[PDB]
RNA sequence: UGAAACCGUUAAGAGGUAAACGGGUGGGGUCCGCGCAGUCCGCCCGGAGGAUUCAACCCGGCGGCGCGGUCCGGCCGUGCCG
RNA sequence: CCACGCGUCCCCCGCGAGCGCACGGGGUCGGCGGCGAUGUCGGCUACCCACCCGACCCGUCUUGAAACACGGACCAAGGAGUCUAACACGUGCGCGAGUCGGGGGCUACGAAAGCCGCCGUGGCGCAAUGAAGGUGAAGGCCGGCGGCGCGCCGCCGGCCGAGGUGGGAUCCCGAGGCCUUCCAGUCCGCCGAGGGCGCACCACCGGCCCGUCUCGCCCGCCGCGCCGGGGAGGUGGAGCACGAG
RNA sequence: GAGAAAGAGAGUGGCGCGGACGCUACGCCGCGACGAGUAGGAGGGCCGCUGCGGUGAGCCUUGAAGCCUAGGGCGCGGGCCC
C-alpha cells in the first residue's frame, strides 16, 4: 500500500537474512591483529624491505 | 576577538618565570556550546559494546 | 456562543530561531532591539530572516553578488544577504565588494579581499549603520534545491513536467506505458 | 531516542493513533510493491508514469569502463590549471598561450557552456563538442586532440 | 565577552539549582543570589560581593578589578568593615555609587550588607 | 545653563495645553450647534404636518435612513445564506445590535434574516445611550471602550469626527462617513431583555419579537440595555 | 523488608428503597498550629543611661576613572606600507 | 451668552501667581466592638455520619449501549508501534562546487580518540537527452572582399557584450518642511510629494542543448563518398537560462 | 498618551554626596478577543521509571531504598514535598 508520492523500491530482504548477518565488531581487533601481524613479520626480515619485493 | 594576549610560563615553584608566550588563536575560537554537545554525545555512543 | 471559526486562529510564524547556537541567539538579541526602537524595516527584514531555515536562508554565490551589485544606481554601496556568500568559481574579475553575511565561504573571503573589498559581520553592520541606511539586501535562490522539482503537478499527468521519485535513472526506470505514444498513452 | 518519539504521547489512547473503525492491521493492501495493474494503477500511474513495460535494446555484458567520458564546461575550463598561468597569460606580450591538458585533470570530453575570457589557450582533449571548439577558435586559439 | 559566556552559564552551570518552581545560582560573589544576567559575579569585569567575614563579626566587600580578569588570585580585592550599621552601609555606597563601580548593584549590596548585620548582631 | 532650555519646555507644555483648551471649547460649541439642529429636525416633520393636515391634503414623512438591527437567535441550526448575511451585519453572539442604513441594498439582506433579527427605527435617545452605554470602537482591531474624546478623534479625525457626539451625529443624521463611522464601533453587546420576550420565533406582526418593528425597537432598546 | 486482595479482634460512627458516587453544607472525631492577651520595620521627638566616639586633618596601603584636550614605556591586530 | 483689552491697514453693514473642593485614569477609614490556659479558638482539604439536589457500569464494535450484545470474581507482579535497511520531506549542525574516510594504514579508561591527502580509489553532486549509433546547453553591430532584378552576408579585422515585460520586501534620489522674540543663515538628524536601481518568488514572451517531423539552400577536406557540418519553422525531454550539494 | 508626517538639535551674523523594584531578554510587563469535542494531528511538562557522561566539597548507621498512616501541605492535573 503505497503512500501518495515517493519511490517504489525492492528491499531485497524477503529471504531469512538475520540468520545471514555480518557485524563488525572484530572491526578493531582485526586492525589490531593485522599491525601485530605486520610489525612481528618486519622484525622476522630483519634488513629486508617491510613491505616486501 | 582579535587581541592574543601574552601568557606566563609558571616554574614547578609555583611563581612565574620569565618565560612569556603568546596566547594561541585556539583560545579565541567560537565557544558553541551546541557543538560541544553535539559532538559529545556522537562520539560517547562509540565506546560501547552491545547487549542483546 | 460566537459564530467564529478557529482553524487559522494561530498564526504560524517563527519568533526564535530554532536554532540552539548562542553567535545567533545574540544577533536576535541585538535586532529585537533594532527592530522594536527603530522605524526602519530593514531591520524587520534582518530580524525575520535570521529566525529562518537552511533551506529559508539559500547560499547566494559570488557571480549573483556582484551580478546583482552591477546594476546602476546602487555604486558604492554595502550588501547584505543572511545567509552564506559562497565561492562561483565561473567567474573570473571580480570588482571590491562591501559585503555582510553570517558566514562567508573561505576561498570567497581570499577572493573578496585579494579584489580589497571589506567583509562586515552582523554586530559590524549595526554599528556601521543601525537603520540600515544604505544597504542592498539580497537573498539566494530559495527555489534552487532540487526538491523543488519533484514538487507540484505531478507526473503522469498531461502538461506536468515534474521529476518523479526514480531510484536509478536509465531506459529501464520509468520509460515504459505512461511515457510513450506506442505503449500505451503518452501525457 | 524513544524519548521524543511519538509513542511517549499514545499512552492511554487505545487505539495508539490508527483509528477505532480501521484498526490497525497487518496488510490491508497486499505486501510491497503489490497490485501495480489491479488496485493501485491510480497511485501507479498518478506518481509514477512509465513504470510498466519493456522498451530499448537488451545490451548484455555492459561494461561502464568502454563508456567512460566525463565532461567539463568552458566556465570552468580556467578552473582545472591555477591562477598563476592565466594571471601570466593576460601579462604576456609575446602571445603565449597556455597549455590545458583537460585528461591529466580527469576530464575526456570538453563541452562548451559559459563564456570563456578572451586570451588565448592550447586546450588539448580527447573529444570536443561542436560549439565548444568554436568558442575557443572565437577566443583564438588551438584544439588539440589526444588518444 | 561577557554575553556570551552568560549563554553558556545560563542552564548549565554547576552553581545553578533549579527545584520548587524557583531558580538560584550559588557563585560566591552573587547579590541576591539568584540567577540571573545582572547579578551573576562570575562573568562581568566589574563586580561587588558581599561576605561576611572570617570573624564572627564584620562584613568584607569584594571588589573586581579591571586588569587581571584570567588571572584569579590577583583579581578579586577584599576589603573588610567591622564597623557600626550605619556607616558599613554608607562605606558601601560610597565604593558602589562614587567609583562608579557597576552601579546597578548599589542598592542590592546594601540590602544584603544589612541582612547580614541583622544576623551578626545577637539572637532574640 | 537650563535657563532657556528649563522655559521653553513650559513653553511647549503651555501651547499645548491652550491647543486642548481650544480644542474643548470647539466640541462645546459643535455640541450646541448640533442641540440647534435637532431641534429643527424634530419641530420640522410637525411644521410640514400641520400645514398638510391644514388643507386637507397629507404629509408622507421621509423613510428613515437609519436602523436598529439586533440578533434575536442563537448560533444553532442556521442557514448558510441566512450566515453570511448576518456575518456582514456583524451580528456574530446572540443580542448584538448594529446600526445599518437603509437602501435596497440593505433591506433584502435585512429580509433574508428577518426570521432571526429584530430591528426598527432608533430613536435620538437610543442612538445616545446605546454610545454612552454599550458603545466601543474597533481601535487598532482591540476593543477599546470610548472613555475619552482622543480615543474617537485619533481614529476617526480625518472624517472630522472627533468628539462623541459627532459619532452620535454622523449615525443618527446619517452623514457622509457613514460606513467608517458605524464600522468604527464594535457591535453592541446588549444584554438579554429584563421584562422579557414575546415570542423569539414569530414574527412581530404575529405577536412575537422578530422582523421590522419600526417605532417600537425604542420599548427592546430601553430594556435591553 | 513483609505491601494488596481476604480474614480475626479492638475503637469510633452508622444502618428499611443493595452498596457506591458528584455538588453543597452541618454534626462528631482524630491530630496540627507547640495558638490560647498577639505582629513588626525604618525616620523624627522626649526621658534616663553607657562608650574611648563622629566630622575635619596627618601618615601608610589598596582600588576606580574634563581621557594627562596631546605624560612616558610596552604588547597586540581576523590592519596597512616601506 | 465657553463674549471682555489697546494700538495699526482694509472689505461690508505663546511661560500670572497661589491655595482649595471634587459624580474626575478600579477602596479606603488619619472608624470601631467582643472573647480567650485546661476548656476553648482556627484547620477550606483528609476519617466517619446525616440531609437536599443530582446520579444506570466500565472497556468495546456500532447509525445508535445501562442494555435481554460480548470481556471482567478480587488482588500483586509481568504485559503490546520496537530494532535493521531503503526512500521521501521538514528541521538543527559543519563545510561549500564541492563533500564524506564509512574500507585500509600510522601512532585501565581506550574495541575510544587522533592522524593520512600521491590512501579521493569510490559514492553523491557539478549535464542533459536518445531505444541506439550518438550529440551535448545566448547572441548582436560595423568595414572589405523583381550573389543579384546570402536592401538581405559566404569569410575575415574591430566593438558591445549572456535577455525582456508586469508585480515586487528592501533600499537610493529629494518639491518642500519639522517654531521660542524676529530676519539672514551653515552643519547633524528626521518627515515627505514625485521619480529611479529593483532581491527572492510568481505569471507571460523570447533564447540555447538532445530526440523527432517538415521546408530549403550553403559550406569543409588527407581520404570529394550511400562522407561530415550548418540554417528556418513546429513539436517530444525528469534539461540550460550565473550553482546547491 | 499625544486627534494632525516630522528636533524636549547644535552654531554664526542685528551648604547637605542622596534617588524603591527591575532585565533567569527562552526574562518581565501591557492591552483586546476567545475556550465544546470522538477518529486523528501537534505543542509543553520544575509529570513519572531505569541506566550513562557531567555536576551538587549532595544526602546516609545521630538510620538510605522500600512499606503504612484519622498528620501538615503544594500543584488544574500527571505527581511531589514535609
Ligand atoms: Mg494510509
Ligand atoms: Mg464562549
Ligand atoms: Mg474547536
Ligand atoms: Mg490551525
Ligand atoms: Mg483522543
Ligand atoms: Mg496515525
Ligand atoms: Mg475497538
Ligand atoms: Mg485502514
Ligand atoms: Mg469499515
Ligand atoms: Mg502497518
Ligand atoms: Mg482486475
Ligand atoms: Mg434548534
Ligand atoms: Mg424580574
Ligand atoms: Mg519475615
Ligand atoms: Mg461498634
Ligand atoms: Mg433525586
Ligand atoms: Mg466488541
Ligand atoms: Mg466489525
Ligand atoms: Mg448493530
Ligand atoms: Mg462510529
Ligand atoms: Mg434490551
Ligand atoms: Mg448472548
Ligand atoms: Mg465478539
Ligand atoms: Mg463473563
Ligand atoms: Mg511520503
Ligand atoms: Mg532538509
Ligand atoms: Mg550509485
Ligand atoms: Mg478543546
Amino acid at each position: 500500500a503505497p503512500s501518495r508520492n515517493g519511490m517504489i523500491l525492492k528491499p531485497h530482504f524477503h529471504k531469512d537474512w538475520q540468520r545471514r548477518v555480518a557485524t563488525w565488531f572484530n572491526q578493531p581487533a582485526r586492525k589490531i591483529r593485522r599491525r601485530k601481524a605486520r610489525q612481528a613479520r618486519a622484525r622476522r626480515i630483519a634488513p629486508r624491505p617491510a613491505a616486501g619485493p | 576577538a582579535c587581541a592574543r594576549p601574552l601568557i606566563s610560563v609558571y616554574s614547578e615553584k609555583g611563581e612565574s618565570s620569565g618565560k612569556n608566550v603568546t596566547l594561541p588563536a585556539v583560545f579565541k575560537a567560537p565557544i558553541r556550546p551546541d557543538i560541544v554537545n553535539f559532538v559529545h554525545t556522537n562520539l560517547r555512543k562509540n565506546n560501547r559494546q552491545p547487549y542483546a | 456562543g460566537v459564530d467564529i471559526r478557529h482553524n487559522k486562529d494561530r498564526k504560524v510564524r517563527r519568533k526564535e530561531p530554532k536554532s540552539q547556537d548562542i553567535y545567533l541567539r545574540l544577533l536576535v538579541k541585538l535586532y529585537r532591539f533594532l527592530a522594536r526602537r527603530t522605524n526602519s524595516t530593514f531591520n524587520q527584514v534582518v530580524l525575520k530572516r535570521l529566525f529562518m531555515s537552511r533551506t529559508n536562508r539559500p547560499p547566494l554565490s559570488l557571480s549573483r553578488m556582484i551580478r546583482k551589485m552591477k546594476l546602476p544606481g546602487r555604486e558604492n554601496k554595502t550588501a547584505v544577504v543572511v545567509g552564506t556568500v559562497t565561492d562561483d568559481v565561473r567567474v573570473q574579475e571580480v570588482p571590491k565588494l562591501k559585503v555582510c553575511a553570517l558566514r562567508v565561504t573561505s576561498r570567497a573571503r581570499s577572493r573578496i579581499l585579494k579584489a580589497g573589498g571589506k567583509i562586515l559581520t552582523f554586530d559590524q553592520l549595526a554599528l556601521d549603520s543601525p537603520k540600515g541606511r544604505g544597504t542592498v539586501l539580497l537573498s539566494g535562490p530559495r527555489k534552487g534545491r532540487e526538491v523543488y522539482r519533484h514538487f507540484g503537478k505531478a507526473p503522469g499527468t498531461p502538461h506536468s513536467h515534474t521529476k518523479p521519485y526514480v531510484r536509478s535513472k536509465g531506459r529501464k526506470f520509468e520509460r515504459a506505458r505512461g511515457r510513450r505514444a506506442s505503449r500505451g498513452y503518452k501525457n | 531516542p524513544s524519548r521524543l518519539r511519538k509513542t511517549r504521547k499514545l499512552r492511554g489512547h487505545v487505539s495508539h493513533g490508527h483509528g477505532r473503525i480501521g484498526k490497525h492491521r497487518k496488510h490491508p493492501g497486499g505486501r510491497g510493491n503489490a497490485g501495480g495493474m489491479h488496485h493501485h494503477r491510480i497511485n501507479f500511474d498518478k506518481y509514477h508514469p512509465g513504470y510498466f513495460g519493456k522498451v530499448g535494446m537488451r545490451h548484455y555484458h555492459l561494461k561502464r569502463n568502454q563508456s567512460f567520458c566525463p565532461t567539463v564546461n568552458l566556465d570552468k575550463l580556467w578552473t582545472l590549471v591555477s591562477e598563476q598561468t592565466r594571471v601570466n597569460a593576460a601579462k604576456n606580450k609575446t602571445g603565449a598561450a597556455p597549455i590545458i591538458d583537460v585528461v591529466r585533470s580527469g576530464y575526456y570530453k570538453v563541452l562548451g557552456k559559459g563564456k570563456l575570457p578572451k586570451q588565448p589557450v592550447i586546450v588539448k582533449a580527447k573529444f570536443f563538442s561542436r560549439r565548444a571548439e568554436e568558442k575557443i577558435k572565437g577566443v583564438g586559439g588551438a584544439c588539440v586532440l589526444v588518444a | 565577552s561577557a554575553h556570551l559566556q552568560w549563554m553558556v552559564v545560563r542552564n548549565c552551570s554547576s552553581f545553578l539549582i533549579k527545584r520548587n518552581k524557583q531558580t538560584y545560582s550559588t557563585e560566591p560573589n552573587n547579590l541576591k543570589a539568584r540567577n540571573s544576567f545582572r547579578y551573576n559575579g562570575l562573568i562581568h569585569r566589574k563586580t561587588v560581593g558581599v561576605e561576611p567575614a572570617a570573624d564572627g563579626k564584620g562584613v568584607v566587600v569584594v571588589m573586581k578589578r579591571r586588569s587581571g580578569q584570567r588571572k584569579p588570585a590577583t583579581s578579586y580585592v577584599r576589603t573588610t568593615i567591622n564597623k557600626n550599621a550605619r556607616a558599613t552601609l554608607s562605606s558601601i555606597r560610597h565604593m558602589i555609587r562614587k567609583n562608579k563601580y557597576h552601579p546597578d548593584l548599589r542598592m542590592a549590596a546594601i540590602r544584603r550588607a544589612s541582612a547580614i548585620l541583622r544576623s551578626q548582631k545577637p539572637v532574640m | 545653563n537650563f535657563a532657556e532650555l528649563k522655559i521653553k519646555r513650559l513653553r511647549k507644555k503651555f501651547a499645548q495645553k491652550m491647543l486642548r483648551k481650544a480644542r474643548r471649547k470647539l466640541i462645546y460649541e459643535k455640541a450646541k450647534h448640533y442641540h440647534k439642529e435637532y431641534r429643527q429636525m424634530y419641530r420640522t416633520e410637525i411644521r410640514m404636518a400641520r400645514m398638510a393636515r391644514k388643507a386637507g391634503n397629507f404629509y408622507v414623512p421621509a423613510e428613515p435612513k437609519l436602523a436598529f438591527v439586533i440578533r434575536i437567535r442563537g448560533i444553532n441550526g442556521v442557514s448558510p445564506k441566512v450566515r453570511k448575511v448576518l456575518q456582514l451585519l456583524r451580528l456574530r453572539q446572540i443580542f448584538n445590535g448594529t446600526f445599518v442604513k437603509l437602501n435596497k441594498a440593505s433591506i433584502n439582506m435585512l429580509r433574508i434574516v428577518e426570521p432571526y433579527i429584530a430591528w426598527g427605527y432608533p430613536n435620538l435617545k437610543s442612538v445616545n445611550e446605546l454610545i454612552y452605554k454599550r458603545g466601543y470602537g474597533k481601535i487598532n482591531k482591540k476593543r477599546i471602550a470610548l472613555t475619552d474624546n482622543t480615543l474617537i478623534a485619533r481614529s476617526l479625525g480625518k472624517y472630522n469626527i472627533i468628539c462623541m457626539e459627532d459619532l452620535i451625529h454622523e449615525i443618527y443624521t446619517v452623514g457622509k462617513h457613514f460606513k467608517e463611522a458605524n464600522n468604527f464601533l464594535w457591535p453592541f453587546k446588549l444584554s438579554s431583555p429584563r421584562g422579557g420576550m414575546k415570542k423569539k420565533t414569530t414574527h412581530f406582526v404575529e405577536g412575537g419579537d422578530a422582523g421590522n418593528r419600526e417605532d417600537q425597537i425604542n420599548r427592546l432598546i430601553r430594556r435591553m440595555n
